[PDB]
């Protein structure tokens, strides 16, 4: 696309989430919504091939008609109250069809089969943007009416999350359905300490920003999506290595990377309301998915898997890439345990 | 509404006692969770008929029924053959028995096994929570 | 809860200005500007009470100048108001446009008969200040005390004691 | 209408305040013929 | 400077639909900023007087607002009847 | 207005089951995210209108204008997907599953 | 009430004229005359596959600009705000990007009919 | 949990009262660990490209170093003054509510009987 | 006359009820047009006459692109009609048989609350200035020109972009 | 909202029509501007849990004035109980009830 649609439409998929976040008015934040809706979908599909296509249709319809949901919440509470704003007396049905639309919106399991898919019919940059910056703008909405929600259809919801995003990532050879299924779990973290302290979900979204934009760079560095394909590290990018292995197990919560702080801040703050069932089980399944990541940093760094004779054509070239940022998130996602009493508050 | 106090009838009555009332509670709760089973199994594998995907829904159903009138009973029949009520292990063997249950009608070994420690494992931390008031969906305090 | 206080039927009567509003509205401005005293105290009345059951009197002063303008043209300009009225009715919008003729004639004798002067263009829009002895409301609303504000917290900023205070980091 | 109906206090209001609250055409025209409170809803929006 | 009359002359002979188009879009931008009259538009429609004119209690520190509406205070529509 | 709005709101949740139960024609269920929009737009526009919120009647008009750019972009995509397998069918798209 | 008697007498007139229309005639229904038209032969396939749209981006073209004259009707009250300014900046705007949307579609050839 | 206190400020990254707290120490613990996370970096960088990790590219170094200890100093800086406004309004609401705070007289272990468990 | 509002709502739940259906997209344009006027007809009701029109402008124009979509992308041999298929002809007799008992259902609970039969007509408008100048909708709707200047620019945008957004999608 | 932007620029893109009381256009009040300004100034720096209690009194009444569910019950039961006597014969509407008043003015 030329340079004037990608400024229009680059320009719109970063207006939407500011005019969501930035609005007092309900309407208003339903706009921003619409904005990255439209604006995404050309770039899902820019490749234009059968599975773009489809990957673009999925995504439109799974999220027009969560839109339609989310505005049907915005007009019954002002036919309730004369207002544009969740008050303390919006109606409780008015909060809950809210909450399951925008889970719908963020991927939320049981909401949730469309994203893996998604994620896999269309290229690895535009998985980056789905999965990071499109979250911004659902969890802004929840985050502005946390005293409102109803905790039991938030914890059904972030259970069932973290539940199947282990399960899901568990069965997947294609990484960008890993990643996918990584997101899915994660924002049952987020979610499930969204009632009690909103600033955890927005430790736990930051952090795992950081941790899978860089392992999205990583994959576009070979532009790699099996996990065979990322078996040829060793024999393409050896130096990327030691910082794809910390930050698999950085996104598994393993001590003492920074990953682990956001789980282990969660589970501390469950406990202090009470949550110990819910809190037990959500680490206890966690550890599905340090399986899973150890099961790739088993086929990438810590051993060779077999190698072709084309790859050795690659070795003679010179690669640009990655760029200063893929170096600067890799570490803060990794070595920032010790900053943890600066980062939660 | 009336739904929720029928599943609250469970508790009002020290357990071992109004032995078929809990039975009957703990089969229609089973059968709950088995038509919520099946809702989604036959929406997303769906059969390869109608008649088929009904019984499905029946086969998912009857054992989870199954599953719950034999924990409600078992329970409720070791809660007072030992005279002791306030006890998780009553619980452990009502949630064993519905765990051969499900064994016994799945053809199965393997998931007696599994069913009986799994879920006299659950059952028994269900009676541990009631009795020292641990909350699953607290609200928020802090 | 309470008992809306309503006044009785024989509070609310009055003599009626019964006449269509053509006749009201060929007599408009110059009546304006002839019962404006009376009128502009129903209207502060009004706007400043919120309610028509504190202002059933000055409102019959309404009436009461209304019915004295008509009687003081129905005694020195019949004729020429009938004709005026008369036209105006004719229109499906009753505008003036159409009768400037008649219009100017019944001008030209409450002019000579009665010293009526008609208002220009925009002066019966302007904002004038009205002087009365009733006394201003105070809580027109009826409003209750509104809660306390939550007190403040006085003192200067000083280091968290220990620092973050958070696990086992020191400082 | 309503002498012997138990617990019915004749002109009470439904409002805590005690502001003048204007009356709505169902209040108003509501115990009245059906033609004067169709009038009330359509008279101006069907007159053509 | 020179060669655009040149491309003017040729779009004017073979597209006047758009050079006619451009020149009325740019001339109704500059119209407003250089009429002499812009500004009586706000205040023909301010002084439009759909509501009621809500008179206000005369304290005794209003010096200049009107008693009764042909006082020679207040503001004027001379400015309009002879525009 | 009560018995208004219980019809408007059946009327919202009867489209809201036809955008959730797909048939073949994926233009069918554009047709019913139009279905909703209608619904949503005439709820709005009688409670605006009954509260005499004239503040609120520019509301209305934006979900009209973003209901709109959803029905283009829904049927730009509707000609991609018919551009490649000849109908619209919704069967069709399921090649992601691997 | 008017508008809704005019019009019912207007559709009862379309009816009236129908329903004449069909029991009036004497009727001779055989299948060769009720078969569908098409210059004398048989047809070839039935009249309901798909027919390419070439003018397919016109017509969403369309729908935008359809809904930017739902925003441009509010014109004749909105020329009686105080805001003077205001309205008409806003108004010459709205009109420049329709334009401005209007000329990038022209000349990337999205005005013209696919072939 | 503190949005909505009273005198917030929208959008303030340092407001004028944390000027009345001690600055950051330059050579904080915490920001020292910003200026190694920072040459890590630059070290990460050079491997990542193929070049000599510590002698290829200094300019790039100095400023990976300089810019993570400048920016932990003004953030080093914020969270010192959320922390002390959280005990600042966790204190003056003890004072505020004092019977919801009682002081307790803890007796002395002369008077406290802990039951005695025997290891046999 | 007291029923009228009752009636006209009922109808545009039935216009939805045969949407929701989906027969041939050429039949649901249909019901979306005498949805579309059975709904402009009720904010004209309720004292709309702005709002009314243009939502019933819109669909029209929106019917018309839909159409032609049809006849090129969603049609097939045998296109469905709600009579074509026993079973949705089932669904649509049936759909009406719920709300006839829904509401009576409804109706006989609360009596008031939700359907309020017996009051239907007393409870349209509220409130109206008698006396009044400028209520149009119309006038409210114009505010986008000063007030709220914030609307128009988002609802430009949004068309603005979806020209660059189109073009992009269905470039070849 | 989540970003202060707004009120932190002291615009107002948004905030100015939020709710019935504010301004409309031509100075025409929304229907129970009186209870809504009333409510929200109840409300207003005491924080949403001390309002919930603290200004139920404000609330109940707009919520009334808005929705009027109480108004339409009791006019339910005038009527229903003037249905009731009717049809036994014990009460006829007054002459200005049935369509016969003689009409102010
Ligand atoms: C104007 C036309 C109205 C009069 C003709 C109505 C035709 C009709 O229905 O005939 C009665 C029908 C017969 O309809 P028909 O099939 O004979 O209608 C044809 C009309 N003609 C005879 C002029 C060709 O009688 C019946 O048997 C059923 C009643
Ligand atoms: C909140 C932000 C969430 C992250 C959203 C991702 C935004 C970036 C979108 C993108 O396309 O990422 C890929 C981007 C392209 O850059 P590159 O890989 O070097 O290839 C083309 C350059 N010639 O490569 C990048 O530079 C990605 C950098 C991501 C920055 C994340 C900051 C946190
Ligand atoms: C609350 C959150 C909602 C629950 C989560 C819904 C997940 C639904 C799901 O993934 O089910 C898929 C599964 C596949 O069905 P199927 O393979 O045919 O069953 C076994 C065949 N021998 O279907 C199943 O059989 C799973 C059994 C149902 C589990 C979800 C409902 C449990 C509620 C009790
Ligand atoms: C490579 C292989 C070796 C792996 C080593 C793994 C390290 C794991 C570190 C886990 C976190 C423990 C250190 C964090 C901490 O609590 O240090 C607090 C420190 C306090 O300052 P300090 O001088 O050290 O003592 C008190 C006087 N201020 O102040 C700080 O916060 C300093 C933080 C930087 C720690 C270095
Ligand atoms: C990892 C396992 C270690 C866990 C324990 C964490 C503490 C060890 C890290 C020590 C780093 C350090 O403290 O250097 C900063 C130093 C200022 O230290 P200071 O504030 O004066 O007193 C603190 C005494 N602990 O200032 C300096 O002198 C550092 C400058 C030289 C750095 C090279
Ligand atoms: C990426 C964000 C940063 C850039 C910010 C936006 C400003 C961009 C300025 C550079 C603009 C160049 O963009 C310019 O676009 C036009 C259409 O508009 C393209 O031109 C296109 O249309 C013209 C119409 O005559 C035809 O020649 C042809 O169909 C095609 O080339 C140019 O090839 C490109 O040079
Ligand atoms: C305030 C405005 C904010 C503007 C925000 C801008 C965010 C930055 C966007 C970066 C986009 C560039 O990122 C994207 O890079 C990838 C490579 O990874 C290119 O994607 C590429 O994928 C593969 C191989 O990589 C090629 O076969 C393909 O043809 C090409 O598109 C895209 O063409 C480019 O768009
Ligand atoms: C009081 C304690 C009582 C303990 C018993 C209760 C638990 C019973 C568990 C039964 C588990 C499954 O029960 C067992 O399933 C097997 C499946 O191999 C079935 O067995 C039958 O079919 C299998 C095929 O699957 C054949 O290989 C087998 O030879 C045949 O007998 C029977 O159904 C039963 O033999
Ligand atoms: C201190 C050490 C203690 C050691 C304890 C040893 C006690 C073992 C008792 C187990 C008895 C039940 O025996 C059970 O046999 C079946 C045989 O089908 C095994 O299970 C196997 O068959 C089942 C069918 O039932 C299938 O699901 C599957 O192929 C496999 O799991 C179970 O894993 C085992 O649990
Ligand atoms: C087969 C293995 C399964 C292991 C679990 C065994 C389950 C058997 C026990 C049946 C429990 C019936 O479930 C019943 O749910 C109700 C729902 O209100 C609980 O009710 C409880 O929580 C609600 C919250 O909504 C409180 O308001 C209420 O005061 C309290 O009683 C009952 O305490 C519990 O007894
Ligand atoms: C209950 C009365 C109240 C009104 C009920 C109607 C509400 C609106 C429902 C709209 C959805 C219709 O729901 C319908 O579900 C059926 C399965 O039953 C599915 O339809 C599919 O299977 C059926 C059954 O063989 C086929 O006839 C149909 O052609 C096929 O597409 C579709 O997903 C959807 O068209
Ligand atoms: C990105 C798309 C941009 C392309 C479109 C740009 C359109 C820009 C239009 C600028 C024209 C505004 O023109 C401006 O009009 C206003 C009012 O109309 C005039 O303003 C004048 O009249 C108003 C009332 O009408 C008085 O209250 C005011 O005091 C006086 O200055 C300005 O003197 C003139 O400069
Ligand atoms: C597309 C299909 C559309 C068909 C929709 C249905 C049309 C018919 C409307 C049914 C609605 C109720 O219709 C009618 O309402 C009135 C008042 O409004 C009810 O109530 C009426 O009778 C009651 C006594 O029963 C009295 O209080 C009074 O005379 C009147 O209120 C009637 O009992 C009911 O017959
Ligand atoms: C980076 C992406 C965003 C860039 C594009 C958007 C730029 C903003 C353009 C829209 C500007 C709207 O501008 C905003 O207008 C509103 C009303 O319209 C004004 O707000 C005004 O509203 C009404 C006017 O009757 C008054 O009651 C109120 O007190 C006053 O603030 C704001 O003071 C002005 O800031």
């Amino acid at each position: 696309m030329n340079p004037i649609t990608l400024a229009i439409i680059y320009f719109t998929i970063f207006l939407g989430p500011v005019i969501t976040m930035s609005s007092t008015n309900l309407m208003l934040m339903w706009v921003g919504l619409e904005f990255s809706l439209l604006a995404i979908i050309p770039m899902l599909i820019n490749k234009k091939n059968p599975r773009s296509t489809e990957a673009a249709t999925k995504y439109f319809v799974t999220q027009a008609t969560a839109s339609m949901i989310i505005l049907l919440a915005i007009v019954l509470n002002y036919k309730q109250l004369g207002t544009w704003m969740f008050q303390q007396q919006t109606n409780g049905l008015i909060l809950n069809m809210t909450l399951m639309a925008l889970s719908m919106k963020l991927g939320l399991a049981p909401f949730h089969f469309w994203l893996p898919e998604v994620t896999q019919g269309i290229p690895l940059h535009m998985g980056l943007i789905l999965l990071t910056w499109q979250k911004i703008a659902p969890l802004s909405i929840l985050i502005q009416i946390y005293p409102l929600l109803n905790s039991t259809i938030i914890l059904m919801l972030a259970i069932t999350s973290i539940f199947m995003g282990a399960w899901g990532g568990l069965n997947q050879t294609q990484m960008r359905k890993i990643m996918a299924y990584s997101s899915i779990a994660h924002m049952g973290w987020m979610l499930a300490i969204l009632p009690y302290n909103p600033s955890l979900t927005l430790l736990n979204l930051m952090i795992y920003i950081i941790l899978t934009a860089p392992m999205f760079m990583a994959l576009m560095l070979n532009n790699s999506m099996t996990i065979n394909s990322i078996s040829l590290l060793w024999n393409k990018t050896p130096a990327m290595l030691t910082m794809i292995s910390l930050m698999l197990l950085s996104l598994g919560g393993l001590p003492p990377l920074t990953g682990f702080l956001p789980k282990w801040i969660i589970i501390t703050e469950l406990m202090k309301n009470n949550c110990l069932i819910m809190a037990t089980l959500m680490a206890m399944m966690a550890l599905l998915n340090l399986f899973f990541y150890t099961r790739l940093i088993y086929s990438t760094s810590l051993t060779m898997f077999p190698t072709n004779n084309n790859s050795k054509m690659m070795t003679h070239q010179t690669k640009t890439k990655p760029n200063l940022m893929f170096s600067t998130l890799a570490i803060m996602s990794t070595m920032t345990l010790p900053l943890a009493p600066q980062l939660i508050t | 509404a009336m739904v929720k106090r029928f599943f609250e009838s469970y508790h009002e009555v020290p357990d071992g006692t109004q032995c078929h009332r809990k039975t009957y509670i703990t089969t229609a709760l089973g059968g709950i969770c088995g038509i919520i089973g099946s809702a989604y199994s036959v929406s997303l594998n769906p059969a390869d008929s109608t008649l088929e995907a009904v019984a499905r829904v029946g086969r998912y159903t009857f054992t989870a029924a199954a599953i719950g009138a034999m924990f409600g009973l078992t329970t409720c029949v070791s809660a007072q053959v030992r005279e002791k009520p306030d006890d998780p292990l009553n619980y452990f063997i009502g949630g064993c028995a519905g765990g051969l249950t499900l064994g016994a009608r799945t053809h199965s070994y393997g998931t007696a096994a599994m069913g009986c420690v799994y879920m006299g494992t659950a059952a028994a931390l269900f009676k541990i929570g009631k009795l020292e008031g641990w909350e699953l969906f607290p609200t928020p305090k802090v | 809860p309470g008992i809306v206080e309503l006044p009785t039927l024989e509070e609310l009567k009055v003599e009626e200005v019964k006449v269509s509003s053509a006749v009201l509205k060929a007599a408009a401005h110059h009546y304006g500007a002839q019962c404006d005293k009376t009128n502009k105290e129903f209207m502060l009345c009004r706007w400043e009470e919120k309610d028509p059951r504190r202002c059933l009197k000055e409102g019959k002063l309404v009436n009461g100048c209304a019915l004295n303008f008509f009687r003081q043209i129905k005694s020195h300009c019949a004729e020429p108001f009938t004709e005026y009225w008369t036209c105006l009715d004719y229109s499906n919008m009753q505008l003036f446009r159409h009768c400037r003729q008649q219009q100017a004639k019944f001008d030209q004798c409450v002019l000579d008969k009665l010293g009526w002067v008609r208002p220009d263009l925009g002066q019966l829009s302007k904002v004038t200040k009205v002087k009365t002895d009733r006394p201003l409301p105070e809580n027109p609303y009826h409003s209750r005390a509104r809660p306390e504000p939550n007190p403040v917290i006085e003192g200067d900023l000083k280091p968290a004691k220990h620092g973050t205070r958070f696990f086992f980091w020191t400082v | 209408i309503m002498k012997d109906v138990p617990n019915w206090k004749v002109g009470e209001s439904v409002f805590h305040t005690t502001r003048w609250v204007p009356p709505l055409i169902g209040e108003m025209y509501g115990l009245r013929t059906k033609e004067e409170m169709s009038n009330a809803n359509f008279g101006f929006t069907w007159y053509t | 400077a020179g060669r655009i009359s040149a491309f003017l002359k040729n779009a004017w002979a073979k597209e006047p639909v758009l050079v006619v188009s451009f020149s009325v879009w740019g001339l109704a931008i500059i119209m407003p900023m250089i009429s002499p009259y812009t500004k009586y538009a706000s205040m023909i429609n301010k002084a439009t007087p759909y509501n009621y004119p809500v008179p206000v209690r005369d304290d005794g520190n209003m010096p200049d607002v009107p008693s009764h509406p042909q006082d020679p205070l207040g503001p004027s529509l001379d400015w309009l009847k002879n525009l | 207005m009560p018995s208004t709005f219980f019809n408007l709101t059946m009327a919202f949740s009867l489209s809201l089951l036809g955008t959730l139960m797909f048939r073949s024609h994926l233009m069918s269920t554009l047709l019913c995210l139009e279905g909703m929009v209608l619904s949503l737009f005439i709820m709005t526009s009688v409670t605006s209108l009954n509260s005499n919120s004239m503040s609120s009647m520019p509301i209305p008009i934006t979900i009209l204008v973003f209901a709109a750019c959803e029905a283009a972009v829904g049927l730009a995509l509707l000609v991609k997907v018919s551009n490649t397998y000849g109908t619209d069918y919704v069967q069709n798209l399921n090649l992601l599953q691997c | 009430m008017n508008l809704y008697t005019v019009i019912f007498i207007n559709i009862l007139l379309s009816l009236t004229l129908i329903l004449v229309a069909f029991w009036l005639p004497q009727m001779n229904l055989y299948s060769e005359k009720a078969n569908p038209y098409e210059c004398g032969f048989d047809p070839t396939s039935s009249a309901r596959l798909p027919f390419s749209m070439k003018f397919f981006l016109v017509a969403i073209t369309f729908l935008l600009f359809d809904l930017e004259i739902a925003l441009l009707l509010p014109l004749p009250w909105a020329i009686q705000t105080i805001k003077t300014s205001t309205m008409m900046i806003m108004a010459f705007i709205l009109v420049t990007i329709l334009s401005l949307g209007l000329a990038y579609e022209w000349t990337q050839k999205g005005l013209e009919w696919t072939e | 949990m503190m949005n909505g206190r009273p005198g917030h400020e929208p959008l303030k990254f340092l407001p004028d009262e944390a000027r009345s707290l001690p600055p950051p120490k330059l050579n904080d613990p915490r920001l020292v660990y910003m200026g190694l996370l920072g040459y890590c970096t630059g070290l990460m960088d050079n491997m990542l490209r193929m070049r000599p990790v510590m002698r290829a590219g200094l300019h790039r170094q100095l400023l990976f170093v300089t810019s993570f200890v400048f920016a932990g100093y003004f953030y080093l800086k914020r969270q010192n003054y959320l922390y002390a406004v959280k005990d600042h309004d966790m204190f003056g609401y003890i004072k505020l509510h004092p019977e919801d705070f009682p002081e307790k007289e803890k007796k002395t272990y002369a008077e406290i009987l802990e039951p005695f468990h025997p290891v046999r | 006359m007291n029923n009228y509002i009752f009636v006209l709502s009922s109808l545009f739940l039935v216009g939805c009820l045969g949407l929701a259906l989906k027969p041939s997209p050429i039949y649901g344009g249909l019901g979306l047009i005498v949805s579309g006027f059975v709904g402009c007809l009720m904010v004209l009701g309720f004292g709309g006459s702005f709002l009314g029109l243009m939502v019933f402008l819109i669909y029209l124009g929106g019917m018309l692109v839909v159409f032609g979509y049809t006849t090129a992308m969603a049609t097939e041999e045998y296109p469905e009609t709600w009579g074509s298929n026993w079973l949705i002809l089932g669904f649509l007799v049936l759909g009406v048989i719920m709300e006839v008992f829904l509401i009576c259902v409804l109706n006989y609970y609360d009596e008031v609350g939700v359907i309020n039969l017996d009051g239907l007509g007393d409870w349209l408008m509220y409130e109206v200035d008698d006396v009044g100048v400028m209520l149009e909708g119309g006038i409210g709707v114009a505010a986008m020109y000063s007030c709220a200047t914030w609307m128009m620019v988002v609802a430009g945008w949004s068309l603005f972009a979806g020209i660059f957004i189109i073009i992009e999608i269905t470039r070849d | 909202p989540f970003l202060d932007i707004q009120k932190k620029l002291g615009i107002s893109l948004d905030r100015h029509f939020m709710f019935l009381s504010a301004e409309q256009p031509y100075k025409n009040a929304a229907r129970c501007h009186a209870f809504e300004k009333e409510w929200i100034e109840c409300a207003h720096g005491i924080g949403g849990t001390r309002a919930k209690k603290e200004c139920k009194i404000e609330f109940d009444d707009f919520e009334e004035c808005l929705l009027r569910y109480k108004t339409m019950r009791r006019m339910h039961d005038i009527k229903k109980q003037r249905e009731k006597l009717m049809k036994e014969g014990k009460y006829t509407p007054p002459p200005h009830h049935s369509g016969r008043e003689e009409p102010r003015p």
